């Protein structure tokens, strides 16, 4: 059910160097030519009104709802934008790489410039762990995606957990578990993405499935209309605009104020055991060091759904089938009964349940975090 | 503003199947450019007078909804109605309907549907014949349209059909 192209051909699909309407100056492979793709990293690599930070991720969404990755670099006083487009998640290998590039770009190294994105647009993607080198002194390992995020090492879980107080993100992760629409706004474009990438995270085993937009650029503020279930960042100066909308039924969190507002119910309704257990989890210092915030929302989500297991019937002469009725009248509270049939709207679980009955009825074999977490 | 009635529509249906391209007929936007592959949502505006009436509809299409063998509850929240499409050429985009189609029926009765066929324009790849889809049209209480967007025929029937069943729904909703 994850979003992130599993089969990626290259480590990266474009490179652009963009400065003051915004214009490509500088790209790689040269021979990139996609202009529809290029225009739209234009915009996308200057969100908002002009008139902060330097770096941020913004997403591209394909034909078959997978996602590009626009790791960008934004100039001293937002004069230039470097980006790379990668469906490669590495958020702290690209970061540094834009760096590494954008001194290049400064101190006039061509050759340099040209080696490191030739060499790194040429290599297989490696397995998790092998070593890549940025130059002779200097190398990352490839990531291991299957691990929990951990701080301060995980750059978006890092900085959601920092700017967003403790209540707050109890309320996005509610939200997200009633498939929402949600709006967070933010004045820091590095600040807004790690946010919506950061609080998306905690879904894990389960993926937001409907509309993702880490940052939404001027030109398509529009589709804060959208009335399907979505997941949308905007700058702070674009605030107004949103707020002109006069949007019903809307989630909206400003970070900068750590204010939210929400219609709904949602964090309260939701097993109070739960998210009791979860939230004093989130207010020890050493269970939040480390991977401690992720493994607390793990906690939270087997606990949630983990007895989606005693709902596989499993009758031989195939094949594996989830029983919804099963699932929803076997619970321990009244809340967990009302959420459980709750879940069975929901889409996240839908892509999370079939994704388990394909896995399963294919004999693969497989382990991960949250089935641990279960047993 | 400058209508009578504002209606939301979802179009939901495999990728390729012709919604993009149904939509393009459908539009009255300046800009005919998708957002499917940028943002992987897309939303395309009409205007239309029907018996002195001036009717707005928005509607909206998300990316890879192939990948949802059930469209769950929570998608058609603030929806007024949805175009179902499947492409008469493709088997695996009429399974796919017909499972979404029993979950609105469970799940989101009261949202106005229709069931439509498109690419019904070439007899030898044919593949979902239309009494199939008739008969499940039948079964599930709602109406069918077999449409070429290519060559732009039933286009306007069809999207004139979700458009009244939407008005009408509101108007027998307002008379208790
Ligand atoms: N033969 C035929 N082709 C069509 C029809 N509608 C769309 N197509 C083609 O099918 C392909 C996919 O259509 P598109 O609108 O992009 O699909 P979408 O992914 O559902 O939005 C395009 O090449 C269209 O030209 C139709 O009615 N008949």
């Amino acid at each position: 059910g994850s979003r992130i192209k599993q089969n990626p051909e290259t480590t990266f699909e474009v490179y652009v160097e963009v400065a003051y309407d915004p214009e490509v100056q500088r790209q790689f492979p040269e021979d990139y030519s996609d202009q529809e793709v290029l225009q739209t990293l234009t915009k996308f690599c200057f969100p908002f009104y002009v008139d902060v930070g330097q770096n941020f991720t913004f997403v591209l969404t394909d034909i078959d709802s997978k996602q590009r990755f626009g790791f960008c670099r934004l100039s001293s006083g937002a004069k230039s934008c470097f980006c790379i487009l990668s469906y490669l998640p590495w958020f702290e290998v690209f970061y540094k790489l834009l760096n590494i590039l954008a001194d290049y770009t400064t101190k006039r190294q061509e050759n340099q410039w040209n080696e490191l994105l030739e060499t790194l647009h040429k290599l297989p993607i490696p397995d998790p762990g092998v070593s890549v080198h940025l130059s002779v002194h200097s190398y990352f390992t490839v990531p291991d995606t299957r691990e929990l995020p951990s701080i301060p090492e995980n750059r978006n879980l890092t900085e959601y957990f920092v700017a967003v107080d403790v209540n707050n993100m109890l309320h996005l992760y509610a939200s997200m578990l009633y498939e929402r629409r949600i709006l967070i706004i933010c004045s820091k474009l590095s600040t807004l993405t790690a946010c919506i990438h950061g609080s998306a995270a905690m879904l894990y085993p389960m993926y937001w499935q409907h509309v993702y937009i880490p940052v939404l650029p001027p030109h398509l503020l529009d589709y804060c209309c959208a009335p399907m279930p979505y997941l949308i960042g905007i700058h702070l100066s674009l605030m107004e605009k949103v707020r002109n909308m006069a949007l019903d039924d809307v989630v909206i969190l400003n970070v900068d104020t750590n204010t939210l507002e929400t219609p709904f119910d949602d964090l309260q309704s939701l097993p109070n055991d739960v998210i009791s257990s979860l939230k004093n989890r989130l207010k020890k210092v050493s269970t939040t060091t480390g991977d401690g915030v992720a493994r607390a929302f793990l906690k939270a989500q087997a606990a949630f759904f983990g007895s989606y297991r005693n709902a596989l019937k499993i009758e031989p002469e195939e094949p594996i089938t989830f029983c919804e009725e099963a699932f929803v009248s076997h619970y321990r509270s009244g809340a967990m009964r009302q959420f459980l049939q709750n879940a069975t709207q929901l889409q996240l679980f839908k892509q999370f349940i079939d994704g388990r009955l394909d896995l399963l009825n294919s004999g693969e074999g497989f382990s991960d975090v949250f089935e641990e977490e279960i047993n | 503003r400058d209508y009578d009635h504002l209606f939301k529509l979802l179009i939901i249906g495999d990728s390729g199947v012709g919604k993009s391209s149904l939509l393009l007929r459908f539009a009255d936007n300046t800009f005919s450019g998708s957002y499917i592959t940028t943002i992987g949502v897309d939303f395309k505006i009409r205007t239309v007078e029907i018996n002195g009436e001036k009717v707005k509809l928005q509607i909206w299409d998300t990316a890879g909804q192939e990948r949802f063998r059930t469209i769950t509850s929570t998608y058609y929240r603030g929806t007024h109605g949805v175009i179902v499409v499947y492409d008469v050429t493709s088997a695996e985009s009429f399974v796919n309907v017909k499972r979404w189609l029993h979950e609105i029926n469970q799940n989101c009765d009261d949202v106005c549907r229709i069931l439509v066929g498109n690419k019904n324009d070439d007899p030898e790849r044919k593949v979902v014949e239309t009494e199939d889809a008739y008969k499940f049209a039948g079964q599930m209480g709602i109406q069918l349209f077999e449409t070429s967007a290519k060559e732009n025929v039933n286009v306007e029937e069809m999207f004139n059909c979700i458009t009244e069943l939407v008005l009408r729904a509101k108007k027998d909703n307002l008379a208790k």
